[PDB]
């Protein structure tokens, strides 16, 4: 039972934090995904500038 | 007709098998 | 999302009053209006279709304005007479205006024999009457419409000179008419007959536009000449009309419609030789095998065995309705274990009690 | 208030909890079964009850023939119904009804008549003060924390998905679907036949359940599943019987939960319970989607299978639009959740006044929890 | 209940039924009552008068994807007229989406949606809101039927009683140039003090109203009576076979919950549209069609 | 009850060859045919739009023979080669026809920079294609259109020399060919740019048919000169994400990637005693 | 018995009408057990026409 | 014993799955950086 416990206050620990680097994840892709439209922009606009 | 009713009816268990 | 009204709704209203031909024309009427939206000639508010009841007291049927032809029930219409006054007020709790009825009020005072006159504003069919020639029987719905009648129309009837133009240029016997730059009317004896007319010059109407468009002129149309082509009796347009009965009826539409030749629908069946004829034409018993009968004593009480001999009832049934019935229901389970224990421990304790002895000894003591 | 807690009491169809409100834990669980015996019975002194309710009732199941008052959701025998509310307010509790408020629950779409029924019952014979009827699957995103999200509730009565939008359950949207714990039950002994073991009684319904418990899991794939348990014997487990026999479940263990995701195994032509609700989801309007499918809650008994959390993620992302926000909020006391937000929402303040006198049913009826209770 | 999620499409056309789905999903009246702190009761209401017109006319087909642009005034003491914001399809458009802005183009409310407005679009709504101060409602709208009576070089022609109930017509050459202010102009003068319907040449049919009901009915005659003139000017082929209606003897001859002129056929589709399950909110002339039962 | 089919099955095949952005290109045509089966323009199949996938690698991806526009999916999608041999199937139990992309085939081997191809068969391209001087531009939506260039089609083009014709009279630098007798030809450098030329010639088609039955004769029409006719958005990509969007909204699993985010999304409201989401 | 029409176009109502009748009444009811009543090759011409 | 060493098991996926997600953070945090670059020398030119 007491093996059960510590278990139990690890797993709630962990998903938390599971759960922030999850979101850190959707920050950078939606980076990534701003960067390479306006890359892809600047491509199909083919402005010397 | 019921001979070759069964005849096909057979037909389409080999169909639906494999 | 269920768009969908019963058209009869005389079972709603329960008030007015009303013929004993009224609930059939009624719902004769709104099914009209509603083939008029549902085949999409006609759409919005106005006063197309036009209804007689009796021949001997006018009192025509109009649509009520403001009323789309998908909302048309049978209680919302308007009751008028010949002059345009509402003598009846209809369910529908909407502002009357009957200007548009006086057309078909003088087409009424022209003709006695007609009694549903019918208005199309359709795209075709005004092209059609815009048109400087007159309709031409270049189709096989034209030439099964018939003769027809052109008159100019200045856009009112309020006058009585043109009342009494109308008068002769219709004719004394003439089912369609057509007013020059608004489209057609079709006049009917019964309501059935108008709508088979108006459907086959509403076909007839598209088939000439798209010829005439894409020909180019007349002289390629080759148009034939209407001359050369000249239960009980059905009458011109009763099958059409009670078929589309039939199907509204099967759509869940409430019609009022009666059938002159009713539907029957039987599967039947095929008799087959190989087939098979169908040939066709709690409680617990304890058996006794014996039976008891009670004899007098030769008091005390005696039971006879009744061999099979003296032809006795063979086998006695005794019937348990409930399960336990052999043990009280209300028990506590600690007193047997007690009264156990009780009789079992005056062994271990040897007793010198003897059995119970019968009074005849006690008395002589 | 102070004084009087008001009685928790959740009614599901196969096991009935009972607790007092503001309290974490419900003080009385156990299952909602009538038995009545089967056999004669012979010793005189030993003591023998007519009908046997609940925890007693299992605890015999040879000699008795054991009912479910409650089927698929719908009351079908009342006065059962009267044995078991006097079995959990006298037996379980040991305290009296007419001194406290109690709380009911219920299905989310049930008949007028029933509703009637249950307040009918409550205030003619146990003479309650207090009374208030709520929806079973609102109460589960009550103990969640949350106001808007799709609940999905899964008992031994009926499987039900419904949206709900700051504590409004949208009716149009409420889909139902009939694939229980009971059918999976059903469908265990169907298939425990193909190895050789048979039961028949509705005593051996309670170890086939029992099997069904301690001994399935739900595949991720089950086409590789199959192979996998056709190739190795490694998938296989033995279970022991009250008898002492000792079964070999084997490849039927993923093969139980599979009819919750495709119901043509058992028979019924309804869609799985990924496409229920993504259908439900998808009658709603757009505006309340984003924060649905980012925001699901599973609750009920037959969502403690293993594996069905990273299963329904995968098949309600294979129906979801591209580059969308899933994400599935599961519980570890999923199947306890109910009481828990009953308790909850019978301990606030602004919560009394839904309580419903006995001068108002008495004046209006029983047809009052309709108008009073929304 | 018992509905598909999406209706089975015709044979021709589904953009009529599928509109018909989306709009069983999504409420044109957006608003349910959160915090508006520049909204009116009388913004709101042509908020949402604005939104149905839009979806009204996506119903009929009156619509070349988002190229065409409806406008109206609120009718404040400044400017501040109502647009669809550049990118929504006309199905898409709630009460909520709609965007203010400014005479000039200038985004005074940005709306509920990311989209910005298209700023050339507006320059010929903004010509006719200057030309008149009048007009509250600009429509513009293309209809194939529309376009080929405006290709052709006599026009509208009166045959029709429809066209007559038009009156007369302001008729603008294509330039298309877009020369801005000099453009303006030379909209302010083919347009005239007074006139109902716009036809732009080659590309148009613009009808301007004082009220969404005006603009409407003037717009719904304009389309019929072209698609009236079409099949016949077709078949006729020349004057010596089109019999035309004289304007002046057939309009001599012709001529509070009351209705106004053209309020009927907008409370009508209004009915329908509701009764489809858009949930628009319009204030009805009268709430019920019928009588309640007694 | 429905004929919504998602329009996505890359995830639910997880099988076949795929290049590294294929998997794109099939999701765009095939909401290309999905476009074109709801306006109601085609039903039947008859290769109407092909696609490039690549520049060096060819491999164009076509529709299977048999299979109606409404029923056309992702994963349905045939890869082929230019003479017509299979390059790769998907999953679509159906008989292989590449007679149909023998038409788009001269048509890659003239012109490179066209990846995508829509041939119509409507009946007013179609009677456009039988009008002998060709498009004439009396309304705006044909001058949006741009110049034309007219064939002689006989029906086939296996031939080694009918090829020669058809790139000759194709000129180097014109995105519609018309023709003579069956519809249209509209040639985009991406699927956007052509779907709105196919439906800007569509919509001009419409309006001169009815233009010509009307005036019945072209000194009944006025027609404006082409002389006088004569952030940044591609000719496509505008109006392609709004369709993509609605029928996204519709429930189509549409696989287009969107470049700029529809709604703003205001924060909603928060509570600590959430239980952690998602399932990890 | 609520059938459901089918909403329809302002052009269209022939179309939802007979997708609505198509829906209600189906048009091969000789399966059960009338199927072996009718030919073989009789039926499915039937279902054809 | 059954649930102890059910959480146990349960702790060490949840362990090493969060260990590899936040590696693939760092790693596409890398990625975004040599897009960025990449799209600074391709706006010079
Ligand atoms: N630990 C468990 N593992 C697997 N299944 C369970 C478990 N606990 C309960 N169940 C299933 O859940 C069902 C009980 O559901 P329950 O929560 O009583 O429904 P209700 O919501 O009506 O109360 C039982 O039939 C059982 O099969």
């Amino acid at each position: 039972e007491t093996r059960a416990e510590f278990a139990e206050r690890s797993v709630a620990k962990l998903e938390k934090t599971i759960d922030d680097l999850e979101d850190k994840l959707k920050c950078t892709k939606e980076e990534h995904l701003c960067t390479q439209r306006m890359l892809d922009q600047t491509l199909l606009d083919l402005n010397e500038m | 007709s019921f001979r070759e009713e069964l005849e096909g009816l057979i037909q389409e268990q080999m169909k639906k098998g494999n | 999302f269920s768009m969908m009204t019963p058209i009869n709704d005389l079972h709603t209203a329960d008030s007015l009053n009303l013929a004993k031909g009224e609930r059939l024309m009624r719902c004769k009427i709104s099914s009209v209006y509603r083939l008029l939206d549902l085949y999409g000639w006609a759409q919005l508010s106005d006063t197309y279709v036009t209804l007689r009841v009796s021949k001997e007291q006018d009192h025509f049927l109009i649509s009520p304005k403001g009323v789309s032809c998908s909302e048309v029930t049978a209680s919302s219409l308007i009751k008028v007479n010949i002059l345009g006054e509402v003598v009846e007020k209809g369910s529908s709790c909407f502002p009357v205006d009957t200007t548009g009825f006086c057309l078909h009020s003088a087409i009424y005072a022209a003709r006695p024999d007609v009694r549903c006159i019918i208005h199309l504003h359709t795209p075709a069919t005004a092209a059609v009457s815009a048109m400087k020639w007159g309709l031409l029987p270049v189709s096989h719905n034209a030439l099964l419409v018939g003769d027809m009648a052109y008159f100019d129309f200045n856009g009112e009837m309020e006058q009585e000179a043109d009342r009494i133009n109308l008068q002769k240029c219709l004719g004394p016997t003439c089912k369609i008419l057509v007013l020059r730059n608004h489209g057609v009317v079709a006049l009917g004896d019964t309501v059935e007959e108008a709508f088979y007319k108006v459907f086959h010059l509403q076909a007839a109407c598209e088939i000439q536009v798209s010829a005439l468009s894409s020909a180019g002129g007349v002289e390629n149309l080759i148009l034939l000449e209407q001359e050369k082509h000249r239960m009980q009796k059905s009458r011109l347009g009763e099958h059409e009309f009670e078929a589309l009965m039939r199907m509204l009826d099967n759509l869940g539409y409430r019609t009022g419609y009666p059938y002159r030749y009713p539907l029957v629908q039987e599967k039947t069946k095929h008799k087959s030789e190989v087939e098979i004829p169908a040939t066709v034409t709690k409680t617990r018993w304890l058996n006794t095998p014996n039976t008891y009968l009670r004899v007098n004593v030769a008091p005390k009480t005696t039971w006879m065995k009744a061999d099979e001999v003296e032809k006795s009832s063979s086998g006695m049934p005794i019937r348990i309705e409930n399960p336990n019935q052999f043990v009280p229901l209300y028990t506590d389970p600690q007193e047997v274990l007690d009264m156990r224990n009780k009789i079992r421990e005056q062994n271990r304790q040897d007793v010198k009690s003897a059995g119970p002895q019968s009074q005849l000894l006690a008395s002589v003591i | 208030d102070d004084d009087i807690a008001a009685l928790v009491v959740d009614n599901g169809s196969g096991m009935c909890k009972a607790g007092f409100a503001g309290d974490d834990a419900p003080r009385a669980v156990f299952p909602s079964i009538v038995g009545r015996p089967r056999h004669q019975g012979v010793m005189v002194g030993m003591g023998q009850k007519d009908s046997y309710v609940g925890d007693e009732a299992q605890s015999k199941r040879g000699i008795l023939t054991l009912k479910y008052p409650i089927e698929h959701g719908i009351v079908t025998n009342w006065d059962d119904m009267e044995k078991i509310w006097h079995h959990t307010f006298y037996n379980e509790l040991r305290v009296a009804p007419e001194e406290h408020p109690v709380l009911l629950t219920e299905a989310p779409l049930n008949p007028k008549a029933n509703r009637e029924k249950m307040t009918q019952i409550m205030f003619e014979t146990f003479n309650t003060p207090a009374m208030y009827v709520a929806i079973q699957a609102v109460l589960s995103l009550y103990a969640s924390g949350r106001t808007t999200g799709i609940v999905m509730d899964s008992g031994d009565g009926v499987t039900h998905t419904v949206p709900i939008y700051e504590g409004y359950a949208l009716p149009h949207a409420i889909l139902r679907l009939d694939l229980a714990g009971r059918d999976l039950t059903d469908y265990l002994m169907k298939i425990l036949t193909e190895r050789g073991y048979s039961f028949t009684t509705t005593a051996e319904r309670e170890i086939v359940r029992d099997i069904k418990e301690k001994l399935c899991y739900v595949a991720l794939d089950f086409e590789q599943e199959m192979a996998t348990a056709a190739s190795s014997s490694s998938l296989e487990k033995s279970y022991e019987l009250p008898d002492g026999q000792v079964i070999t479940i084997g490849n039927e263990r993923f093969r139980c939960p599979e009819a919750l995701f495709q119901p043509s195994f058992l028979g019924m032509e309804s869609c799985g319970i990924h496409e229920t609700t993504f259908n439900s989801i998808m009658k709603c309007d757009v505006d309340i989607r984003k924060d649905l499918y980012a925001n699901t809650v599973l609750s009920g008994g037959t969502t403690m299978y293993p594996g069905i959390a990273d299963r329904m993620q995968k098949e309600i992302t294979a129906l979801a639009p591209s580059t969308m926000k899933i994400k599935i909020i599961a519980p570890p006391e999923r199947k306890y959740s109910v009481w828990i937000g009953g308790s909850i929402l019978a301990s606030l303040s602004t919560f009394q006044q839904m309580w419903i006198s006995k001068q108002e049913y008495d004046e209006s009826g029983p047809s009052i929890v309709h108008r009073k209770c929304f | 209940t018992n509905v598909p999620n999406v209706y089975p499409a015709a044979p021709q056309g589904g953009m009529a039924a599928l509109n018909m789905s989306l709009g069983m999903v999504t409420p044109v009246n957006d608003l349910r009552g959160s915090d508006s702190i520049a909204y009116d009761k009388g913004e709101k209401l042509l908020r949402c008068k604005l939104a149905a017109l839009y979806r009204l006319a996506d119903l009929f087909g009156w619509s070349h994807l988002i190229y065409n642009h409806i406008t109206t005034r609120v009718s404040s003491e400044q400017e501040h007229f109502l647009i669809v914001p550049f990118g929504l399809l006309y199905s898409e458009v709630t009460a909520s989406s709609l965007v203010k802005i400014n005479l000039q183009g200038d985004v005074v409310d940005r709306g509920s949606t990311n989209l910005g407005v298209n700023q050339a679009g507006f320059t010929l709504h903004s010509a006719v809101y200057a030309a008149r101060p009048d007009v509250k409602c600009v429509v513009h709208i293309h209809t194939p039927a529309g376009a080929a009576v405006s290709a052709m070089k006599c026009g509208l022609l009166p045959i029709s009683p429809e066209a007559l109930s038009l009156g007369e017509v302001a008729y603008h050459d294509y330039h298309g140039i877009l020369v801005d202010e000099e453009e303006k102009v030379l909209i302010q003068k083919n347009l005239g003090p007074k006139s109902k319907v716009l036809i732009l040449r080659n590309h148009g049919l613009v009808s301007v109203g004082e009220s969404v009901e005006e603009a409407f009915y003037y717009i719904h005659n304009l389309v019929v009576a072209c698609e009236i003139q079409v099949r016949t000017l077709a078949s006729a082929g020349g004057p010596d076979n089109l019999v035309l209606l004289d304007p002046g003897k057939y309009k001599a001859k012709s001529r509070p919950p009351a209705w106004q002129i053209g309020e009927q056929e907008f409370e009508a589709l209004m009915r329908m549209l509701d009764n489809l399950g858009y949930r628009t909110g319009y204030p009805y002339r009268y709430p019920a069609l019928r009588e309640k039962s007694k």
